[PDB]
């Protein structure tokens, strides 16, 4: 049949070229603000077809009048946070799961850590020191909050990708 | 029936079935589902 | 990735073509990875079984691995044996004995076992599963279509393809295997789960030779597993045929807490197998008699 997956989270996080890396295996090289999109795809779940439709909405601040417009009737969603942006992972805990559990509180959800693949680039752990997320972090986050399950990705590389939307996938079908 | 796994396929079938942008001049949404636009 | 799986393959099987020495391939059955076929040893007349897999049609073929490594190393009186593996144009065939029995599924979907026969089959299953655990393989797909019978009643394990190992270094798997309405709620929850996943499956499948059919098995499976994630674990129907013994037998089997199920070296010490009658008790419950 159909499963609605909507995925929120913080700006810059990566919620877009997830989607884009997942459904069509092309990443996109700029950065363009999400307004709006909504994509479909054809998943094979023990060789019946379903349809997962894909709802990427704005983490921009700007676009907060139109989000929670997708909120109805979703079966999953995937609340982002980058591992290199400690505000978006405590903006999890403080803002994006308070607005689905609002609008959806029996829809289930997922953990996702986004952009794992420069936690190795030391260009961006020389920022992180100067100022000042591990899998057993976000874990008990997930536990306590309580997601579904933690998963994490890299949209770059495609470590873990398919096993985000495959955790989600169950997730939505379970319950 | 009783044989039925839980293998997840890679998608396929891509669909871009919505763009919503954003009027830089008219502070206005291009590209809407027609069912919003009564909302807001 | 296609090539270098093919690659990968060609150096773990036999060398050849087995078509070179076996005729008559009849379609026996089909399974998820693929399908069975009958085969004849030209020299001899003597009968194989042989599994063809194709490799572009795998979700995991990763998991094509097991069917050659676990029979090879893994031999054992209770496991089904594996003569050879090859590798034909995009398959992995592997030629095995022909189980002339046929699968225990057959039996309980068209008679009821009664507690003796009941009992010489887990007997032989907790005999292979505790060699298996022993070195920390775990089956994940134990149910009555995995279990194959002889001539004379003798019980073999098959269906390795969805196997895992676990070691002092990786202690837990976290796959979603197995079939719907045999999976253990732990796995179902998306847990770290052990060896321990495969004796509830067994336990499922005391439920089959009782009540004929899994729990929640009139449900779609997606919404079974939810039961059996949620849910307490499920009950024999049929109480007025089932002993005490039996009964707590099956208590050790469907406990939801991995850590106080039973292990299979513990189960073989239960009483319920005392009354394990022997390979010929199962005879007359085939299709044949
Ligand atoms: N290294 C790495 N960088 C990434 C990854 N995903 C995104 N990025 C970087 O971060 C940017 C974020 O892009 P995007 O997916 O649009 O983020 P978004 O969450 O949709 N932002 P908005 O909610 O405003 O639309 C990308 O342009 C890219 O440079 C990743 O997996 N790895
Ligand atoms: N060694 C064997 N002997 C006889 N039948 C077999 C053997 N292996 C598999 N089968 C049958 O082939 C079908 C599919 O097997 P499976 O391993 O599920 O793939 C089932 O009906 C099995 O009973
Ligand atoms: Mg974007």
């Amino acid at each position: 049949q159909t499963i609605k997956c909507v995925v929120v989270g913080d700006g810059a996080v990566g919620k877009t070229c997830l989607l884009i890396s997942y459904t069509t295996n092309k990443f996109p090289s700029e950065y363009v603000p999400t307004v709006f999109d909504n994509y479909a795809v054809t998943v094979m779940i023990g060789g019946e077809p379903y349809t997962l439709g894909l709802f990427d909405t704005a983490g921009l601040e700007d676009y907060d009048r139109l989000r929670p417009l997708s909120y109805p009737q979703t079966d999953v969603f995937l609340v982002c946070f980058s591992v290199v942006s400690p505000s978006s992972f405590e903006n999890v805990k403080e803002k994006w799961v308070p607005e689905i559990t609002h609008h959806c509180p029996k829809t289930p959800f997922l953990l996702v850590g986004t952009q794992i693949d420069l936690r190795d680039d030391p260009s961006t752990i020389e920022k992180l020191a100067k100022n000042k997320i591990t899998p057993e972090t976000a874990e008990k986050l997930a536990r306590d909050l309580k997601a579904v399950k933690y998963v994490e990705c890299s949209a770059l590389t495609q470590r873990g990708l398919k096993n985000v939307f495959d955790e989600a996938i169950l997730a939505a079908l379970l319950e | 029936k009783r044989k039925k796994r839980v293998e997840i396929s890679a998608p396929s079938n891509f669909e871009h079935r919505v763009h919503t942008g954003f009027d830089q001049h008219e502070q206005k949404f291009t590209g809407l589902p027609r069912q919003w636009q009564s909302l807001i | 990735s296609h090539e270098q799986f093919r690659a990968a393959l060609q150096l773990v099987v036999d060398p050849g073509d087995p078509r070179s020495y076996l005729d008559n391939f009849i379609k026996i059955g089909e399974g998820s990875t693929g399908i069975v076929c009958i085969a004849t040893v030209r020299s001899s007349g003597k009968l194989v079984a042989v599994k063809k897999m194709d490799l572009r049609k795998q979700q995991r073929r990763e998991l094509l691995f097991n069917e050659v490594v676990i029979m090879r190393d893994y031999q054992h009186e209770n496991v089904v044996e594996m003569y050879n593996s090859y590798l034909v144009g995009d398959e992995l065939w592997v030629v095995m004995e022909f189980l002339e029995g046929g699968a225990l599924t057959d039996i309980v979907t068209h008679t009821r076992m009664n507690e003796e026969q009941i009992a010489a089959v887990c007997l032989a299953v907790l005999q292979a599963l505790s060699v298996l655990h022993a070195q920390g393989v775990i089956h994940r797909d134990i149910k009555s279509d995995s279990i194959l019978l002889t001539h004379d009643g003798r019980v073999k394990l098959s269906d390795f393809g969805f196997c895992a190992q676990v070691s002092k270094e990786v202690p837990r798997r976290k796959s979603l295997v197995g079939t719907p309405y045999w999976m253990a709620p732990e796995l179902i929850s998306r847990l770290p789960y052990g060896p321990e996943v495969d004796i509830w499956s067994l336990g499922i499948m005391v439920i089959e030779m009782v009540d004929g059919e899994p729990p929640y098995f009139n449900e779609p499976p997606l919404k079974a597993m939810k039961m059996i994630r949620d849910n307490l674990p499920p009950r024999l129907k049929n109480l007025h045929k089932v002993s005490p013994s039996l009964k707590g037998f099956l208590d050790r089997l469907l406990v939801r807490d991995p850590a106080q199920r039973a292990t299979a070296a513990e189960l073989l010490k239960h009483p319920f197998l005392a009354k394990a009658g022997p390979p010929a008790s199962i005879v007359p419950l085939m299709r044949q008699n």
